[PDB]
């Protein structure tokens, strides 16, 4: 699994005894309110904080498979777990094909090689992004919604099963519209449970995590303070702390989160 | 998948080659064919015209290759290192540190005549590395502080220029003013026998770099994600970039457009693949070098304009045309 | 609502400029004390020679310096306000090439009246300076990133002016070419600053009437449109009156040298943003500094009289020295 | 009544529309991206009719004269425009940006109504902060603080959010859209509102338009048109709804 035991994160400390684990298979969901340290928490899964890159000091145990993440070089990292991020205008107009075929870098072997599995995954990984009509396109002239499919393409592309691994999604869920959220934390389980895969995911709107997450981390002040299913974590005790908003639960034929 | 452009590089091959040729037959010593080829062929009646063309007119054209090349590959990896296409070789500061060393040479003393070109080789890189130094952090190398110690420096810098320049003579006054206009009417053998594999290595480190490149240019942090050293490949890319540059300006002065001009029409020709861009913007760097450096040398003969003057006469109508074309 | 209780600041830098300023005029090349020189000035019998050494030898220089340092200054505060960017220098609208461009034609195709050098320089630089604004502008919108593409073009074509008409030149206007291009306060005469001064006034009084609006502007161009600001006539008036104070400026001073940039910076850092303080408090403070280094050049090397431009540069390097070290982590 | 009837805007991104902001009353917005809700508040707001390369035609109208009819600056005093909290390009107090909304009218009723702005927006412990310190949320708070110190009475004007409710937090967001009716309410003011989920404007509109494709297909109180087949022809996404005893939406 990907675990943290202990974790503490330092300009004070942003996180303070985190303790929470990431399981193949499973879709765990992250809360929080604006700075409560949700992005800090996803960069030292990814271990942009633990190794040959920084001022900024960790303590306790952070784990991959077992090992130590701060073993781990980024190279070899670049395969267990993939990061699928935000403000994807990308610098210059790369193609699309040339976005998702990045994603096989990692494993391309004699230094880019480019070869004929790769142009399949990458193929394939649009295939299930949903992003198969936007072969061809520059990039730049993708609607922010296209250019979402893409790069989540890409992230499954450096993950694609070959001869247990992680997806860390930061916040990818919103200025996707509605119908396109739920298809997109819908494939991510799918993805999950099909190639066991543990996924962490940053979201925003609380009822989405409910309907797409096996598990729910609220994150209030740098320390978790729920885990557990959807079902017993979304209360509206718990809801209150984590967010400071007074809510009451509401039942369906995944039960919502309703303000009053 | 979608971009068969190795045309586009031949092309620019065939059309530098050509290019290549066209300027050993022309111009300010008049020469015609026939004598050209009969002075290349041995005959005795030709010996003249053979010095000229191997002597003069040879190393000033490898010397345009060398330098429209050594700017479009450096133009290339410099604008994928800041993923910014207005990122110019020179950001480094060995350009003033050129300046700065050429300038210190010809203003005080000495020895000669090849110590021109040393002493500007030692100067740009000496002044490269303290910006270098001045930014980075031991060991991360952010781009922006990278910018503010290239200002710095450069102010710095260009006051020990001005300074000079202010108690040079009438005689070192006509060498700065000239050094700093560019000009390849120096060239020998013995010079880029030199700057040659200076630029040769360069060029290799790049080229050795380009998958790199090309994950980088699509974010510093999605990059390192994928496995890139981002902060090693900066330190790899400048270094590289400062070493061609820098034995390129210490022979040809400061010059000059080509290495934003070359790069920006590969990548609008070809996209932004560091794979194509690189070698293409070499060979379109090359070839844009030559055919001004060739129009310097006749259009008005026997003056010798200096090339940073015929290069600018590119920069401009090519800025004005992406004006035009960015108006939206 | 409170405030920030700046008027001070302005007020200590006046006296400073001020003081500093009648010093100035006592340690030149003729150096005499305060008495003697009060004397001299004020009509004294015993002190013609030394009147006409001060009144008219000395002054102009040292009223160059302070229009040069409070033009330089106050059209860095507004251009820094305009493009919302502490980096706008007051260059960037053209003006410096084209009095570098129409200084050096000047110089260069001779076929000399004193008056003949300062006005070919200020017509090279408001044409350029109109040229460029031409180009980006589309009668009638002026996109702030178009205007500096003009530029980088306009600018390209001017260096290969300026290079072409350099390399014809002889030895004596390659002397003139570089000094002027070093910047000097050594050409100031009373005759030129009775031109230059109103220009620089003039620009300096359209700037005035434009804090309000440029105080909005650094909002947002379109939450200050929203705000009733008419950002497209803001953005014409800010460099035509830069371009107006510039272009008198470089015209009989030469290339000068980061004061735009560092004076509109400290002032901000020590009052705010607020266009209403950092306009004229980065005039005075430029007028300050501006003199501190002609003065410095004038003394650190005496009796050479070392290029201004070089002493501005020296300010320059620490100053952005600091702003690294400052800016550090961030 | 700030009304647009039969307008059109150039392709073209907003085809035949007719829609009313009417005082006391907030309007919400809804549509996925790229269906015009942001042209058509740059269109209320009159940034593409007064004099300022694209092509406009209907009537809009703000109290009856047409927009195209009136200058910025008396423009300015009928309408304003919270744009989500932008930090500035150098360090302002936050006293100085709420003033700024006191631009079109300019002191000192100011300086007691800039202070009764930042009150009225939660925002008046922020006070000779620099904004370049403050979270975006205070930042969210002290730019509603300048639009209301704007739109302030003295001796009926219009204020249209450009998304402000963005990525400010749950309990926030539906403090301000609150704030916005109750302000609303008392200064009898006209509210158009684009915000993202659609259950947030249930919550705290008066009326809905949905936007799909370039024109309205819906226009009422939440509760009659908060239906499956309008937000399956507005979003493309099948839900239903669920009662409370404010009906929320849920898919499947
Ligand atoms: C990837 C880079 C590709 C760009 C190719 C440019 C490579 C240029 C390397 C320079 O090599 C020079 O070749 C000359 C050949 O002529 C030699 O001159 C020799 O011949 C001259 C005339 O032919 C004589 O004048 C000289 O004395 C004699 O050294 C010279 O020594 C040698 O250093
Ligand atoms: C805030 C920005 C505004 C700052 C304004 C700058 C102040 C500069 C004033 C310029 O006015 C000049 O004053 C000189 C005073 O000496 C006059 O010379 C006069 O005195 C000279 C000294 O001998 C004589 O040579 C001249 O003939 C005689 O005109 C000169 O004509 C006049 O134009």
């Amino acid at each position: 699994m990907l675990t943290a035991h202990h974790l503490d994160v330092a300009h004070g400390t942003i996180l303070r005894d985190l303790s929470l684990s990431i399981e193949p298979g499973r879709v765990t969901a992250l809360l929080g309110r604006n700075g409560a340290g949700k992005s800090t928490l996803l960069k030292t899964f990814a271990g942009e904080l633990t190794g040959s890159v920084a001022g900024v000091r960790v303590t306790g145990d952070v784990t991959l498979n077992g090992e130590p993440l701060a073993r781990i070089d980024a190279p070899r990292l670049a395969c267990l777990r993939a990061v699928l991020p935000q403000a994807a205008q990308p610098a210059f107009p790369f193609s699309v094909d040339e976005i998702v075929l990045l994603g096989r870098y990692p494993h391309a072997r004699r230094s880019g090689a480019t070869s004929h599995r790769d142009r399949d995954i990458a193929w394939r990984a649009l295939e299930r992004a949903g992003a198969d009509a936007l072969v061809g396109r520059d990039v730049t002239t993708l609607s922010g919604g296209e250019l979402a499919r893409v790069q989540f393409a890409r992230v499954l592309a450096q993950l694609w099963p070959d001869h247990p691994r992680y997806l860390l999604l930061d916040e990818p869920t919103a200025a996707l519209d509605l119908a396109h959220q739920h298809r997109l934390l819908d494939t991510v389980r799918a993805v999950a449970r099909e190639w066991q895969l543990g996924v962490l995911a940053i979201v925003h709107d609380p009822n989405l995590a409910a309907r797409h997450a096996d598990a729910i981390a609220m994150l209030a002040d740098g320390t978790i303070v729920a885990h557990g299913a959807p079902r017993d974590v979304m209360t509206p005790a718990h809801i209150a702390q984590c967010y400071g908003f007074a809510v009451k639960m509401v039942e369906t034929g995944p039960p919502v989160m309703v303000p009053a | 998948s979608r971009r068969f452009a190795p045309f586009v590089l031949a092309a620019l091959a065939i059309l530098m080659g050509a290019m290549s040729v066209v300027a050993l037959c022309v111009g300010a010593y008049r020469i015609p064919l026939a004598e050209a080829w009969a002075a290349l062929s041995g005959d005795p009646a030709a010996q003249q015209a053979r010095a000229v063309l191997l002597d003069i007119r040879a190393p000033r054209v490898v010397l345009a290759l060398l330098v429209g090349g050594g700017f479009g590959a450096t133009g290339a990896a410099m604008q994928a290192l800041f993923r910014n296409p207005l990122a110019d070789p020179g950001l480094v500061g060995v350009s003033s540190g050129a300046a700065l060393g050429a300038t210190t040479l010809i203003v005080l003393g000495h020895a000669s005549a090849a110590a021109l070109p040393v002493a500007a080789f030692a100067g740009g890189l000496a002044v490269a590395a303290l910006v270098y130094r001045l930014a980075a952090s031991r060991g991360r190398l952010a781009l922006p502080l990278l910018l503010l110690a290239g200002i710095a420096i450069n102010a710095l810098v260009g006051a020990a220029i001005g300074l000079l320049t202010f108690v040079a003579d009438d005689a070192q006054l006509r060498s700065l003013t000239f050094w700093s206009l560019g000009s390849l009417g120096g060239a020998q053998w013995p010079t880029l026998a030199a700057v040659a594999p200076c630029v040769a290595l360069g060029g290799v480190l790049l080229v050795r770099e380009r998958d790199a490149l090309n994950a980088l240019q699509l974010g510093e942090t999605e990059a390192l994600h994928l496995g890139v050293p981002v902060q090693r490949l900066k330190r790899r890319v400048l270094v590289a970039v400062a070493l061609a540059v820098g034995a390129l300006v210490s022979c040809a002065g400061i010059i000059g457009f080509i290495g934003l001009v070359a790069p920006h029409c590969v990548r609008l020709a070809c996209g932004p693949d560091q794979r194509i861009v690189l070698p293409g913007a070499a060979l379109l760097g090359a070839l844009l070098t030559l055919a001004a450096d060739l129009a310097a040398r006749t259009v008005a003969a026997p003056a010798d304009i200096p090339l940073g003057v015929l290069t600018a006469l590119l920069g401009a109508p090519f800025f004005l045309a992406l004006l035009w074309k960015n108006r939206g």
